[PDB]
């Protein structure tokens, strides 16, 4: 269950004159669960997994649209940062991942809920430094 | 519920619509009364309904029961269901009734565009920007 997350990008590149990208890590925020051990033996060992897929959702429920989601591919642990305090009830911990390749899937809809056409696509082959 | 009187087949005049009329609503004709023998001698013959069906649903029962009021359940309301009137400009573009008869029973904002990139934005002028 992801709580929050960030991620961006920058492009070197200026037009008052080319450059290059730089993906960042994609940080999510969760509840301390039975994952917080796997993540940190993944984080120590550096061991990265085959797919990664984020998948925000609108509010009402499982048959609402999936709009936004966001697959990486080749996926490290690259830091676990977890705590709490004397007064949360279900502590929480950052996770930040690296990757090689990252593909963003959003759906966009109509006024009255339903899908509008098929989701646009943009796809990053990191390691290589290409379109996927 | 309203109705609205409609345009006699036989005898109704085409017209492309002024920029009050199209900021309502690509040559986009309209129809006019005229008056003619069947047209005996008005612009129309019969009537049809328009409608603005209203449901209510589960953020409606909230706004009736902790009382944000007509303006604000209004602004809720375009947002899931068409008007009184949209009902109305849609037998207009398909040539039932006039403008005429639809109307007579009837922080500052920022968009961008960026080439030819296609956003959401609702706004009349502004559409599809971001």
């Amino acid at each position: 269950d992801v709580l929050a997350w960030s991620w961006g990008m920058s492009q070197s590149g200026s037009m008052h004159m080319a450059g290059k990208v730089n993906v960042q890590d994609l940080s999510f925020t969760k509840y301390i669960d039975k994952s917080t051990p796997n993540l940190m033996m993944a984080c120590s060992s550096g061991k990265h997994y085959p797919q990664a897929k984020l998948t925000i959702r609108k509010a009402g429920g499982e048959n609402q649209v999936e709009y936004l989601i966001i697959t990486l591919k080749e996926v490290l642990v690259s830091s676990v940062s977890t705590g709490g305090s004397g007064g949360e009830d279900r502590l929480t911990e950052n996770v930040t991942l690296n990757f090689a390749q990252v593909q963003v899937d959003y759906q966009p809809q109509k006024a009255d809920g339903a899908k509008d056409g098929g989701p646009v696509k943009y796809g990053w082959n990191i390691r290589q430094n290409v379109q996927a | 519920q309203r109705l609205v009187r409609t345009l006699c087949p036989d005898c109704k005049e085409p017209y492309e619509a002024d920029k009050e009329q199209r900021k309502l609503f690509e040559p986009l004709i309209l129809y006019r009364a005229t008056g003619c023998p069947k047209c005996n001698h008005k612009g129309y013959r019969g009537r049809t309904g328009i409608h603005e069906l209203l449901l209510v649903d589960d953020a409606l029962q909230e706004l009736i029961h902790s009382e944000a009021g007509e303006q604000a359940m209004e602004k809720h309301i375009r947002a899931t269901t068409p008007s009184i009137r949209d009902d109305g400009l849609d037998k207009v573009r398909q040539g039932i009734t006039s403008l005429e008869e639809v109307m007579r029973v009837t922080a500052v904002d920022m968009f961008i565009k960026i080439g030819d990139v296609k956003g959401e934005s609702k706004d009349k002028t502004h559409a599809e920007e971001i």
